[PDB]
RNA sequence: GCCCGGAUAGCUCAGUCGGUAGAGCAGGGGAUUGAAAAUCCCCGUGUCCUUGGUUCGAUUCCGAGUCCGGGCACC
RNA sequence: GCCCGGAUAGCUCAGUCGGUAGAGCAGGGGAUUGAAAAUCCCCGUGUCCUUGGUUCGAUUCCGAGUCCGGGCACCA
RNA sequence: CGCCUCCUAAAAGGUAACGGAGGCGCCCAAAGGUCCCCUCAGGCGGGACGGAAAUCCGCCGGAGAGCGCAAGGGUAGAAGGGGGCCUGACUGCGAGGCCUGCAAGCCGAGCAGGGGCGAAAGCCGGGCCUAGUGAACCGGUGGUCCCGUGUGGAAGGGCCA
């Protein structure tokens, strides 16, 4: 008396908003304070000279510097801002 | 009292060079002397809090300077694997001389003293020649009388020695404070 | 089969090549053109062999009951959480080092395999130890 | 309503500053500190329900 | 495709909110009977499911889990 | 969110218009006890929720605080 | 049927699916500041009331114990464990950037008033961080002391909190 399918909605209600962060400011490019560079939800980044780590593990330009990519090899990743020009 | 003080002083001072070169021939170093002595006893869970905690007091006290308050069962022994922080650190880490009139009074003057208190213990320290042996019953009246029926018993102390390897350490407190049988 | 005390529910699907080769006794069954193979079928061979071999002196192993295959429903219409666990098996694809001993000493072992796999489920080949292998 | 209720700071009749706060542990106990725009900084006090 | 151990004495179920556990039935020992019932006196019983955590203290308050339950499984 | 009531013995509750704290039940103790009772006498404990002021003093009087109980009204 | 975390986004970033998984719609009055100290679990060997597992001694160790809460990142060159003193979990504010079409949400040197931790070289405009969140209307209260429908006031009302 009525063979038509059957209920079946087990459920995987999963979700994660999109995001940002990362290696976000190109070699050498003109990098001014206020200008953010590389955000890290960790510590792949050590705020070297003029590199200001914001109250969030966010690499922000502390000075008018040329984009200073300072991978200090093994010490870890070290970010730096070079004395303008 | 200060009697046995001068005593340990000498026992060791001389015995030291004694065996020191008797076998050493290093440079009369901690080959093999003894330094500082911590003492530990029957953990707070042995508690009643106010009562036997204060008794732990009396005892730690007249014994070597330090005597218990009221807190001995937190994060509780509870049921088997039931325990949290560790607010029951009741011990004396006193460091030197006091310690020696102690090697004295203690080992050499209270050693055998109560119920078959013989001492026929194998490899006393042996865990690197530094201590081992704590006794499982107080020096009864190392002072005080009935100031608690069960009062205390789980007693065990430890010395910080340099009597490096055993045989050596053995020479050390063996003749210095008595090596309990085989 | 055996893929006991797993950890997750299901895998996914692909295939292409891997890392099976060696030897391990000199009575070898190597796949060639497969993919996953029923842990069962597997046991099948296991049997086949075991039995043939005067029924005693042990064979060895090879792959494992590896993944969880799901036909999900039972035959419904499709949209389940794709749930349902159901058939568990091997994931071997480039002629793989499938290793089986016993002490047959011969084309007897041969037969054993012959059927075991002839059976099993693919274009495959068999042999022995042909170019040793040096490790650290 | 939970052991989390909102209060705010006011200062010796010469201002009031805000901020929420709680209820739990030491409950009422509510002096605190803070600084109003009164004078240049100044105690304040806090309390205020 | 849910509702609460929906727990705690041998059982059926109270009680707590963390201090208190209880009752009925069962049961053990005497009494009545010629002997059993019934009836009459006396009595003992609890990891309060396991579990970590908090707290000075947890059966009780949180966190995880096991079991037994309850709403659909069918248009 | 206002508007009323209470806070007392272990339980439920009396209580000068400021001078004492009292019932009822539970709990315990003896006589009675085929017997269960009912009877029958006897007790047990109180910052009278807390903090101050009124008064020679205050369970009481007033303010304030916490709590529980009632009620009544809204809620973008 | 809102948000955080991991996979698939396939290597920039970034994307469905009735695709996998799994948490939050608390608080922490001091896990909020800074100054001074310290420094894991676990392995082994030796020990009172032990007695698989406390407490103490003796070694060993890319740190896998740890950080309210889930994941992931980080990370004891401690954000982690302990002591002292204290409120900036400040108002005025910010240049200049993350992402985003909207609004959002988010990162922040430095100038001012004003303090607090050291003597100070300086850190502090909440926490170790990524979830604990809600326009607009409407109306309340603590201001303010701007407006008032002739003028004085006021019902009432504008901006602040
Ligand atoms: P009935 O007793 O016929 O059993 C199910 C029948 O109903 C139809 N059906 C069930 N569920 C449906 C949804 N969600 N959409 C459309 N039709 C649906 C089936 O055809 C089945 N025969």
């Amino acid at each position: 008396m009525a063979h038509k399918k059957g209920l079946g909605s087990t459920r995987n209600g999963r979700d994660s908003q999109a995001k940002r962060l990362g290696v976000k400011r190109y070699e050498g490019q003109v990098v001014r304070a206020g200008n953010i560079l590389v955000r890290q939800r960790g510590t792949r980044f050590k705020p070297g000279k003029n590199v200001g780590m914001g109250r969030d593990f966010t690499l922000f330009a502390l000075v008018d510097g040329v984009v200073e990519f300072q991978d200090r090899g093994r010490l870890g990743r070290y970010v730096h801002v070079r004395p303008l020009a | 009292m200060p009697l046995d003080v001068a005593l340990k002083r000498k026992y060791y001072e001389e015995v030291r060079p004694e065996l020191i070169r008797r076998f050493g021939y290093q440079n009369v170093w901690e080959v093999p002397r003894l330094e500082k002595v911590v003492i530990n006893q029957g953990l707070g869970e042995a508690k009643e809090d106010a009562r036997i905690l204060e008794k732990a007091a009396q005892e730690l006290a007249l014994i070597t300077g330090q005597k218990p308050a009221v807190t001995r069962a937190k994060k509780s022994i509870s049921n088997f694997k039931l325990r949290k922080g560790m607010p029951i650190g009741l011990r004396v880490t006193l460091r030197r001389d006091r310690m020696w009139i102690f090697l004295e009074k203690l080992l050499n003057v209270a050693l055998p003293r109560i119920r078959d208190f013989r001492g026929l213990n194998p490899n006393s320290f042996d865990g690197r020649g530094n201590y081992n042996l704590g006794l499982r019953e107080q020096l009864i009246f190392p002072e005080i009388t009935y100031d608690m029926v069960d009062a205390l018993r789980g007693m065990d102390i430890a010395v910080v020695t340099t009597a490096e390897t055993d045989e050596e350490a053995r020479a050390l407190l063996e003749l210095l404070g008595f090596p309990f049988r085989k | 089969r055996m893929k006991y005390r797993k950890q997750q529910r299901g895998r996914l699907k692909g295939a292409t090549k891997g890392g099976d080769y060696v030897a391990f006794g000199d009575y070898g069954l190597v796949a060639l053109e497969p993919a996953w193979i029923t842990a069962q079928q597997i046991e099948a061979a296991r049997v086949a062999m075991v039995r043939h071999f005067r029924r005693g002196g042990k064979i060895f192993i090879r792959i494992f009951p590896d993944k969880p295959y799901t036909k999900k429903p039972l035959e419904v219409r499709m949209g389940k959480g794709k749930g349902n666990v159901e058939g568990y098996v091997a994931v071997v694809k480039p002629g793989r080092v499938m290793f089986e001993v016993a002490g047959v000493t011969e084309e007897q072992a041969m037969e054993a395999l012959r059927i075991a796999g002839h059976k099993l489920p693919i274009k495959t080949k068999i042999v022995r130890r042909d170019a040793y292998d040096e490790a650290q | 309503r939970i052991k989390l209720l909102l209060e705010c700071t006011e200062c010796k009749r010469r201002n009031y500053a805000t901020e929420k706060n709680k209820r739990n542990t030491p409950n009422k106990l509510e002096l605190r500190k803070y600084c109003p725009w009164c004078r240049k900084h100044t105690v304040h006090r806090e309390v205020k329900i």
